[PDB]
RNA sequence: ACGGGUGACGGGGAAUCAGGGUUCGAUUCCGGAGAGGGAGCCUGAGAAACGGCUACCACAUCCAAGGAAGGCAGCAGGCGCGCAAAUUACCCACUCCCGACCCGGGGAGGUAGUGACGAAAAAUAACAAUACAGGACUCUUUCGAGGCCCUGUAAUUGGAAUGAGUCCACUUUAAAUCCUUUAACGAGGAUCCAUUGGAGGGCAAGUCUGGUGCCAGCAGCCGCGGUAAUUCCAGCUCCAAU
């Protein structure tokens, strides 16, 4: 017996067909709008999607005032509405299905870098956040993946601690600023 | 431009002593020396450095901000009493042995064999 | 035609000419945004029967 | 279902287990005779000493000489066919060198011209024989 | 029923899932059993105890030949059975136990080492200007002009960034290591160089070159190879996971 956890699930589910005509064009194009660097990446905003639509359904099958439903209700709702995939004037849940896997997509920071006038590409903006460049309140996230509250957007900026910031000179603009001095002498 | 500021304060009487969480400010530079944390709180508290106790940091991501949960006391008489060894041993005042628990076996079962007086000649 | 004396006979007799060099390969979405272009936000509706992307006539 | 009753229950349940003995690979499964065939007795891989290199002629349209060996097996101490894969490999076993035996594809079933040949090889000494086509490690002196 | 068998310890549970189902469960929690193989008892509130005791059987350790003791399915380790599984490392600091105890002790437990058994975050580049190629759009039956919005791949040219690394000290802690923090140094082929498998059809991608001549081999099934091979052996190209 030891002090310990074991404790860990997947995230991601491979599709049941391999070589289709159909679906190897729709997903290669995800990757160039946000800028995902592979499959795995893609594959698991799905299925933390699907995991939401079978609660969903799973919800519909009760009756109205079923006290369950109301209060599971609310809660699978104001989790989608804390982080602006739905909208307040959906707190219907036929809506929660209506729903697609884009919304998802644009939360995730690396795409809140190049909307917001801070980045000139797409592809800027997952190497200025994993380059410990941009922060939350005070705090450096370092992680595409993390999805945004929507209390936080208004918060994003660069890091005080910055060359893109404020700050002191960096390691080849003052190498070569450096290299001007010992050139001269 | 180092900053200071306490967090969930408590006192026992039945411990005889003052404990809180310490939190720390110091943008800009590593992680700081806890000798100059403890000279910090002593005007804090208007003791002397001798009697307080902070151990345990975990730092943050980002550089900015730690975390730490020192302690309080009344006189050193009772600071030696109630709190551990090895927070006495790294402020200069326990000292344990010099055997680790290698020899220590060996000579328990060599006693094990030997009877009666006979016993003090298997030690020296 | 062919005991176990006949063994090895074209892995043998081919003739082993050396590979070639070229220009350094390139790894992750970096890769990845390089075709995505190839195959959409360029490329013209061709007339008729489209080509594949190996080739040759 | 055909036995439509409500406390019948036990009817219903006694003739399909009768029943599914009929089934093929389930009897294959439910008897000891499975295992008592078999060579590996149970098994993915299983080691053993060669003996002697062997030519296996190949069925109708196809024609062209295989190239296999004859190995016994150690736990067993049986005696089985089996087949090199790649082009020019036989050269790579000296006779009674080791191996690791291995399946072949589809279970108790051969592959394609070769009769009797349900047996293959991934090493030959602690080395696979893979590489040493490719030539990535080679051979002891 | 009785007899036999079970690659049978039981249970909380696991993998697969439209609904219904089919397999698995020696294993961190409960309940059973056993300490090479049977048998029997001393001490006790609590044993048929076995890191207690006395036999016999199978096996194994010394002798000055009369004698005498041995039992890792506890931790590390090592010989064997194999397709088949790690260091004879370090502490009571935490966690809890026992005792005559606020004070000893604990391979129970804690901590480092080996570990692509599995699960989670996530690098191998990004941005400017000069060649060059495509679509609006104002106009041109068509040349050309603006390319504002760009859209793209080129050992052309240019500096901005960073994490891999080397290394003072803080921090971590029973004492170390790890992660977290920080000066000093550290990239143009960014050699600080991504593999593993396939290209006739099922099933994504060459009717291309240069060998072999039912031979050598491929091919899970249908099949290939008959001296012009879309399939072997290989040269350039290309698809799918990464």
């Amino acid at each position: 017996p030891v002090a310990r956890s074991w404790v860990c699930r997947k995230t991601y589910v491979t599709p049941r067909r391999p070589f289709e005509k159909s679906r190897l064009d729709q997903e290669l194009k995800l990757i160039g709008e946000y800028g995902l660097r592979n499959k795995r990446e893609v594959w698991r905003v799905k299925f933390t999607l699907a995991k939401i639509r079978k609660a969903a359904r799973e919800l519909l099958t009760l009756d109205e005032k079923d006290p369950r439903r109301l209060f599971e209700g609310n809660a699978l709702l104001r989790r989608l509405v804390r982080i602006g995939v739905l909208d307040e004037g959906k707190m219907k849940l036929d809506y929660i299905l209506g729903l697609k896997i884009e919304d998802f997509l644009e939360r995730r920071l690396q795409t809140q870098v190049f909307k917001l006038g801070l980045a000139k590409s797409i592809h800027h903006a997952r190497v200025l956040i994993r380059q410990r460049h941009i922060r939350v309140r005070k705090q450096v996230v370092n992680i595409p993946s993390f999805i945004v509250r929507l209390d936080s957007q208004k918060h994003i900026d660069f890091s005080l601690r910055s060359p893109y910031g404020g700050g002191r000179p960096g390691r080849v603009k003052r190498k070569n600023a450096k290299k001007g001095q010992g050139g001269a002498g | 431009t180092v900053t200071i500021r306490t967090r969930k304060f408590m006192t026992n009487r039945l411990l005889q002593r003052k404990q809180m969480v310490i939190d720390v400010l110091h943008p800009g530079k590593a992680t700081v020396p806890k000798t100059e944390i403890r000279e910090k709180l002593a005007k804090m508290y208007k003791t002397t450095p001798d009697v307080i106790f902070v151990f345990g940091f975990r730092t943050h991501f980002g550089g900015g901000k730690t975390t730490g949960f020192g302690m309080i006391y009344d006189s050193l008489d009772y600071a030696k009493k109630n709190e551990p060894k090895h927070r006495l041993a790294r402020h200069g005042l326990y000292e344990k042995k010099k055997t680790s628990r290698k020899q220590r076996k060996e000579r328990k079962n060599r006693m094990k064999k030997v009877r009666g007086t006979a016993k003090a000649n298997v030690g020296a | 035609h062919g005991s176990l004396a006949r063994v090895g006979k074209v892995r043998g007799q081919t003739l082993k000419v050396a590979k070639q060099e070229k220009k350094k390969k390139r790894t992750g979405r970096a890769k990845r945004r390089m075709q995505y272009n190839r195959r959409f936000v360029n490329v013209v509706p061709t007339f008729g029967k489209k080509k594949g992307p190996n080739a040759n006539s | 279902g055909k036995c439509r009753g409500l406390r019948t229950a036990r009817k219903l349940r006694s003739h399909r287990r009768d029943q599914k003995w009929h089934d093929k690979q389930y009897k294959k499964a439910h008897l000891g005779t499975a295992l008592k065939a078999n060579p590996f007795g149970g098994a993915s891989h299983a080691k053993g000493i060669v003996l002697e290199k062997v030519g296996v002629e190949a069925k109708q349209p196809n024609s062209a000489i295989r190239k296999c060996v004859r190995v016994q097996l150690i736990k067993n101490g049986k005696k089985i066919t089996a087949f090199v894969p790649n082009d020019g490999c036989l050269n790579f076993i000296e006779e009674n060198d080791e191996v690791l035996v291995a399946g072949f594809g589809r279970k108790g079933h051969a592959v394609g011209d070769i009769p009797g040949v349900r047996f293959k090889v991934v090493k030959v000494a602690n080395v696979s024989l893979l590489a040493l086509y490719k030539g990535k490690k080679e051979r002891p002196r």
